[PDB]
DNA sequence: TCGGATGTATATATCTGACACGTGCCTGGAGACTAGGGAGTAATCCCCTTGGCGGTTAAAACGCGGGGGACAGCGCGTACGTGCGTTTAAGCGGTGCTAGAGCTGTCTACGACCAATTGAGCGGCCTCGGCACCGGGATTCTCGA
DNA sequence: TCGAGAATCCCGGTGCCGAGGCCGCTCAATTGGTCGTAGACAGCTCTAGCACCGCTTAAACGCACGTACGCGCTGTCCCCCGCGTTTTAACCGCCAAGGGGATTACTCCCTAGTCTCCAGGCACGTGTCAGATATATACATCCGA
């Protein structure tokens, strides 16, 4: 199951040029999945746990929104 | 003769309008099945709300957003124009998240 | 059918919306947005009144405790003025009865 | 010297000032003439706002200078 | 013994927001032993002061953009331009927002 | 005219490093900072453990609370560590 | 007649107060009843990250040849284990210093 | 009594000495008017925040109490003077 | 003829030495008259204590240390030895402060 | 490539100020008992998540020519490091003084608690206008000459 | 310097769904009254923060000289960029099945509150030794010849 592919090179184009970048090497696609992937592990971890405790089964909208605030990554306009 | 843009031109045209708009920029199932098997680390047989993968789709762009910028800026300060990966670790590095 | 309540700050801002530009409207997920804004504000606000409070071995959470921590969470002109209509407020329900 | 103001109503007021005038002073000066009382009145002059703690010739108002006036529900 | 017509809290300090519902918030949010009887009043005074402001400037942003309704770019557009408003919501994203039209000057084309 | 009493964790600590090295002094200003620093993790877990109670709509909080705090807030081995050593004392006070 | 007085911090094998833990847990304003189980739990916790603490910098101290303890052992102690610098990330301890390194490039040729 | 410039208090060789433990090896002539400046704007805001934390409580002593509190509050809490 | 080292011993000497000890580098006197004159500002007729004086530049020596550090990374990664005014402006810019 | 000169680590004596420990006691923690509401448990309803099938079409993947950007090498001159003689003010050790922080009494005004009740606010329905979409033409750019 | 193509924007007609407003009703904010204690005010006591004065010596300052590095310029080579053609799977619409989230009622037991008793932790006082200084010496390291 390697669906860390699924995010392809011109995906990574497009969030860079919204960035502002002009040139882009040939390396960046490998980093930039990498820190995608640790991103996710933890934000991910954190909100499985709040599930956990809440002694449910399905995760809910809400503890995504505990677990980013909890980073100090505050989000808007999700039923917070 | 064919005409041709000169290297360049094509790639400020997509600057202006890629951030002209507000849409989303990564297709939704290939991260919806991405998220699944990160998460199925941690417990098996679960399941998700919509809204949630749509709350994580949103602050992950965000976030690689605001890395990109600052990675221009660290590539930008080398006198160069072309972005690498030392200027990614450079960035990460001084932002205190990279130990 | 049963449905429970949910409370939500959205007549007060439509009216504040009302009052300041006549003819404009809102969607919904600017709705969305504005609540989260003021809940955001009304807890951390909150939580440093109570530490004030505490910190002084005090029970008691006056209108002292709010503007000080109103002087401490915002920025300069935004302190001025949200500390003037606070206190202009405070007078306006003292004096009536 | 003399400053005309655009109000809302379609109606252009001329007020009587100096170039050391204060804000709060020319509030009395439109309290005096009009009425409308000082909390419900701001300023645009060159798109900028006129806030009470500064001078008239730090925001550069000269001659036949003009000005905004909004107005806006403020109850009590 | 006639009870006199009721008349709210909010009404008697020329206000908007609900005094009541911020004072019982207050009372059962767990923050102090007992709570007086003027800090309902300053927070909600406060609380709508910072909507105007806001709303004010999103009116503003929208009707520059020729439409009538308010969306969460004509939000994002009037407070990242505000450097008070932008300091104040530093670590805060806003969904449906996008990022402000800037450019670096060196990459701009030669001649 | 004798002063207040004022609170301390002095003895605690000096109590553990004597319990692990049988033969070694601390000073002054290196307790104050193990006083700061006991404080500090006390309240961070409490306050976490009170907003988790707050979030389920429930009014008490228990073990259970506590252990989820800790599992949020410490790093991966020290998790693992600090909730065993808690459940066998919570095991052990209760088994008496 | 009664029994004599035997402390929970005793029944639970501890060497931390737990009737202490449990008047500031009450009078912190966290919520509104406290369990029985809670002074436990927190008093175990606090006593094994001391003990943790209190051992780094022992070694680090009986490293350099001296009998106490000063804040550059805790420095040292705690800025060399990656976990306990991930938990300290933002604190700054008084009298502490710094790491010696240096960047390679920097060194002569 | 009125103090007037006492930001050139902060010598050269002082800043120098910083630098050295900082791991520098040649610093420009240019570094030490940029250091001063960022040094007055960080105690121009602490300071700001624990003379407000002083007058709440009517005093007019500042006490250290005071400064951890404020240091605190910007997230660069301190040990080892109590609290 | 006198003995003279090449430019950059001495500098490392120094940067041993100062990385091996723990003491304050700032005088006191003049940090004491320049956090009274800053404060001079919000109230008048304050008074200070001696812990509160300790515990500021206690603060400010680990933020500026902090700060030189950051700058010197900054410094090397664009194939360069000496620090310069661009170095500390980029560190406090992607530090996110304004 | 060796050898002289300088700075640092090693070993010994010594005397002080902080650490470790013994007492008195008094306030906070422990033992015993009640009462009352918070939470666990079993049962019911139905909503929203998971799964599959077909098309259709836009987006992704592959390949190719080439121009512009990354990088190595070299010459120059200027700013910065090192050392020396001179001048300045920080640091230590006392001496006086008084503003102000901390504690103790007391006494009242303010906030918690309870019963009756009534109007503010929330959920369901619907209806039409503001915005999205498609087609067309004027405009504003780029890149060859 | 100038001119032929592409991409973009302004304008007009049209259709759809969600934003604004209207009823009905149930729960929570008001009004009125009582009672207990939290804190505001006044007085007293003792500490530590401010001011000053003198002397010593370490640190800051200014100056001369030499050299190594920051920077501009030139050349090469290769690797991303723009464009055309083929492949594929994302998306949209529809249809089924049922697991798990969300209420509701009932009952036992866990915690708050009160009283009585006593011992553990804190402030105070005292001794003595761990280590910070001073002195002398051996060794590691740097720059020239």
């Amino acid at each position: 199951r390697d669906n860390i592919q699924g995010i392809t090179k011109p995906a990574i184009r497009r969030l860079a040029r919204r960035g502002g970048v002009k040139r882009i090497s040939g390396l960046i696609y490998e980093e930039t999945r990498g820190v995608l992937k640790v991103f996710l592990e933890n934000v991910i971890r954190d909100a499985v746990t709040y599930t956990e405790h809440a002694k449910r089964k399905t995760v809910t909208a809400m503890d995504v929104v505990y677990a980013l605030k909890r980073q100090g990554r505050t989000l808007y306009g999700f039923g917070g | 003769k064919p005409h041709r843009y000169r290297p360049g031109t094509v790639a400020l045209r997509e600057i202006r309008r890629y951030q002209k708009s507000t849409e989303l920029l990564i297709r939704k199932l290939p991260f919806q099945r991405l998220v699944r098997e990160i998460a199925q680390d941690f417990k098996t047989d679960l399941r998700f709300q919509s809204s949630a993968v749509m709350a994580l789709q949103e602050a992950s762009e965000a976030y690689l957003v605001a890395l990109f910028e600052d990675t221009n800026l660290c590539a930008i300060h080398a006198k160069r124009v072309t972005i690498m990966p030392k200027d990614i670790q450079l960035a990460r590095r001084i932002r205190g998240e990279r130990a | 059918r049963r449905k429970t309540r949910k409370e939500s700050y959205a007549i007060y801002v439509y009216k504040v919306l009302k009052q300041v530009h006549p003819d404009t409207g809102i969607s919904s997920k600017a709705m969305s947005i504005m609540n989260s804004f003021v809940n955001d504000v009304f807890e951390r606000i909150a939580g440093e009144a109570s530490r004030l409070a505490h910190y002084n071995k005090r029970s008691t959470i006056t209108s002292r405790e709010i503007q000080t921590a109103v002087r401490l969470l915002l920025p300069g002109e935004l302190a001025k003025h949200a500390v003037s209509e606070g206190t202009k407020a405070v007078t306006c329900y003292t004096s009536a009865k | 010297m003399q400053i005309f103001v655009k109000t809302l109503t379609g109606k252009t007021i001329t007020l009587e000032v100096e170039p050391s005038d204060t804000i709060e002073n020319v509030k009395a000066k439109i309290q005096d003439k009009e009425g409308i009382p000082p909390d419900q009145q701001r300023l645009i002059f060159a798109g900028k706002q006129l806030e009470d703690g500064r001078t008239l010739s730090d925001y550069n108002i000269q001659k036949e200078s003009t000005l905004h006036l909004v107005l806006r529900l403020r109850g009590c | 013994k006639t009870r006199a017509k009721a008349k709210t809290r909010s009404s008697r300090a020329g206000l908007q927001f609900p005094v009541g519902r911020v004072h019982r918030l207050l009372r059962k949010g767990n923050y102090a032993e007992r709570v007086g009887a003027g800090a309902p009043v300053y927070l909600a005074a406060v609380l709508e002061y910072l909507t105007a402001e806001i709303l004010e400037l999103a009116g503003n942003a929208a009707r520059d953009n020729k439409k009538t309704r308010i969306i969460p770019r004509h939000l994002q557009l009037a407070v990242r331009n505000d450097e008070e408003l932008n300091k104040l919501l530093g670590r805060v994203t806003i969904a449906q927002g996008g990022v402000l039209p800037n450019i670096q000057s060196v990459l701009l084309p030669k001649k």
